[PDB]
């Protein structure tokens, strides 16, 4: 399973009476779905990219100065015209030096002087911004069932089907081998906010750098560097990298501000990275809402039997997942294939099996089977696999795991979670009331401030909270109550 | 040349990201740079607490502000 | 990773220097960063003045400080 | 004329022979021969082993 | 039956190959090849060069 | 924790706690790791006089560890099995097939 | 059976004792051992100051005890 290759793993159970479930497929999580009477599925978003989209303003971080000429004149001898002023990608600045007779004048005073350069750029020193067109954007969702085989990260899984979701193809069916079909409907428009996202790009051929980044729109449109387009020859505002010193009556010296790469890299603290696999410009973080239909699925191994009790041996040690499940792998060298007798009693009653399974109906195939995963209540637990058993203590608490689900219910509610309340499925007065409370909330609160940052958020929140104490009208003292929201909410 | 940081956006992130562990702690090293290297002026800040108008709420709202003024 | 500026140093000078008309004005252009990008916050600091404070002398000490604190 | 030069500094870094080793939690945490060599930058961390 | 081990701790240390180097105050402070060899403990300090 | 078991007049294994174990400021390493991590603890320095600072060898720690220390338990080794001497385990005992 | 340390004879100081002032700050770095490793207790020693004592001058000796006393 791919969900056992990473940290962020969120279980979403499937009740009987509700078989079409809406998810949120973030990028960097893996949602395991366990439907009763249906094969449990692992669903995750794989990649978000676009095959060579449009690009915006580029920025040159290292100005290539060339053809540096200075015109100077005696104070009343005609402020000198220069032909170099009238091309683009040229920077000029008028100034009043003090001509002497050390440079062969007739009078003294404010000698007029002007210098000019041709502000070119250095090779592969462009800060290329990109934008998204949803015509070529692809959301890739790979789904892997629990076939009983475990597959590594460097390996590939044979039954791992892959669904691409453009905005044009928003309804996709995937035959999951013998398990059946899964119906997937992902709305690309109701996902990553593509409008306020700039993909920045430096030299991708430099080895030890992130290839692309994922920065803000109005942040990017107000940088203070030289800026050209795709295929532009002239520059605009190139006097930002070019700073003129004070002259000494003949040569006003011109100074480059060198490379500004690390300057920009200090401005990317808290950015999500973005991979570039040549053509594609991948994102590494995002979100989308999909719908998972499991009515066209069914189990595998219902016309088989329960296995032997004896021929199970531990290939693999039952250990905790870090997400309160116990994984294993058996070596069954007998009557294949068959339903593995997986059962796990508790402490206090050895009668009742309490093995909340994650791989339902495990079968040791003629070339497959073995991987079993189960969730258990706290306490001592004897996980039987036939005659073969295993002493286990579930280390999580009873209220601790429910509180862990609340912890996920807190830390999921960052800016990803501001759009994402589809962790449930058609709640009516539960889910849609969450949208009713939070869509206007996050919709207005991100609109205000323009995005301002943790320091000014935890400054201005405390500022308005201090202004709450100095309040004229107690009926209008709910501005303090507004200020209280402006401290605690935006600390994620 | 000016660039403000991407502290304004801080848009998403559940994959790989930059130095957010030491992004807010840039300033927490700067202000401690104002403390450990200007110890005389750091002890000059005590002369506002227990000598000037020490109104309870407006002590810290002057102190931490004045310490974080110096870039 | 941070190099501090020569806001601190400022030794001497009758020769030539880098940016003497911009060292003081880097921060002023940054204030324009917290105004032009944040015109809604330019309106949000008005309600600080006439609806909350009623403390005419200390109003400037609120406004200017809350702008300069924004880095 | 040619005064005594103090601390040099490096502004642009040259990075090569990138060597990474990882271990399990309780199977002897990761070491390298280049951890202790000169001109080498290392950082010990903990992964999430599946 | 022989569990895994954790950190081992040397009780009685052993020193050898001790190399000492100093420099004048403004004549390029001291270095050694054993400053960045494995299992080598060093300390920079200010002497009083007469 | 295990010191030299070949020393005749000592216990063989011991039993101590992990938190204090990571609070040990002795130089450490792992299985197969050649050099000692935080080796500046059994090695200290002094003050020179313009030429030679003598890096002093600092010696042994068999006493500070085990001999001036207030209320810690022990264990045992017999060959290739690291025994214990303290312990507890919950067992259910069904006498139903006895007579 | 322990051997006490010889901190009750200090004889001279012109040659070379083992450790200079750092050995005098053993019980001033172990106190930071009390601070950084017992943040629960480090915050628990604040409720003694401003809720139970009300004895501003004599609070210093109370802050020394229960931190520097125990090993
Ligand atoms: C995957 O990595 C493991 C770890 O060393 C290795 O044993 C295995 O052969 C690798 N498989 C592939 C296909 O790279």
């Amino acid at each position: 399973s791919r969900c056992t290759h990473l940290e962020n793993r969120d279980f979403v159970t499937g009740t009987q009476g509700t078989t079409r479930v809406t998810l949120v497929l973030e990028l960097g999580g893996c949602v395991t779905i366990t439907a009763e009477g249906k094969p449990s599925m692992d669903v995750w978003l794989d990649a978000i990219y676009q095959e060579n989209p449009a690009q915006t303003r580029e920025y040159c971080l290292h100005a290539k100065l060339s053809d540096t000429k200075v015109a100077a004149r005696c104070p009343t001898m005609g402020p000198a015209t220069l032909a170099e002023e009238h091309q683009g990608g040229t920077v000029c600045k008028r100034d009043q030096s003090d001509r002497g007779w050390g440079n062969h004048c007739g009078l003294f005073g404010k000698g007029s002087i002007v210098a000019c350069v041709k502000a070119a750029c250095e090779a592969k020193k462009k800060a290329t911004g990109h934008v998204y067109d949803a015509n070529k954007i692809v959301y890739t969702v790979k789904v892997e069932p629990h076939t009983g085989d475990y597959v590594a990260a460097n390996e590939t899984h044979s039954g791992r089907k892959t669904a691409s979701f453009t905005v044009s193809s928003e309804k996709t069916i995937l035959t999951m081998g013998e398990y059946g079909d899964v119906s997937l409907l992902c709305r690309v428009a109701s996902g990553v906010d593509l409008a306020q996202t700039v993909i920045l790009e430096l030299d991708k051929t430099v080895e030890h750098l992130p290839t692309a980044w994922q920065v803000h729109r109005d942040w990017f449109n107000d940088l203070a560097l030289p800026w050209k387009h795709e295929g532009a020859r002239n520059w605009n505002n190139a006097e930002r990298l070019v700073e003129f010193g004070a002259p000494h009556a003949v040569k006003m010296d011109v100074y480059n501000l060198g490379d500004q790469t690390g300057v920009l890299l200090k401005a990317l603290a808290g950015v999500p990275v973005a991979h570039i696999e040549g053509t594609k410009y991948h994102l590494k973080s995002g979100h989308v809402t999909c719908e998972v239909g499991l009515e066209k699925l069914k189990m595998k191994g219902l016309t088989y039997t329960m296995c032997d009790k004896t021929k199970f041996t531990w290939k693999r040690a039952p250990t905790d997942s870090g997400h309160d499940t116990v994984v294993m792998e058996v070596t069954f060298s007998g009557t294949k294939p068959c339903r593995i007798p997986v059962r796990a009693v508790a402490h206090g009653s050895p009668d009742v099996n309490v093995a909340m399974l994650i791989t339902p109906n495990p079968t040791i195939e003629n070339n497959g089977g073995g991987f079993i995963e189960m969730q258990l209540p706290p306490g001592d637990n004897i996980i039987y696999v036939g005659e073969l058993s295993y002493q286990w203590f579930q280390k999580g608490s009873s209220i601790g795991r429910v509180f862990q689900k609340t912890k996920k219910g807190i830390e999921r509610l960052t800016v990803i979670g501001e759009h994402a309340w589809d962790f449930g499925s058609a709640g009516g007065f539960l889910s849609s009331i969450g949208k009713a409370l939070h869509t206007v909330l996050g919709g207005a609160f991100n609109s205000i401030f323009g995005g301002v940052g943790f320091l000014p958020k935890l400054l201005l929140g405390v500022a308005l909270a201090w202004l709450g104490l100095n309040m004229r009208n107690p009926t209008m003292s709910m501005s303090f109550l507004l200020a209280g929201v402006l401290v605690l909410a935006m600390t994620l | 040349v000016l660039i403000p940081s991407h502290a304004q956006g801080e848009l998403t992130g559940r994959g790989h990201k930059w130095l957010e562990g030491d992004s807010l702690r840039t300033h927490l090293t700067r202000v401690e740079g104002w403390v450990w290297k200007n110890r005389l002026l750091a002890l000059a800040m005590v002369t506002v607490v227990w000598l000037t108008l020490e109104s309870v709420v407006t002590r810290v709202a002057v102190l931490v502000v004045l310490l974080c003024l110096a870039p």
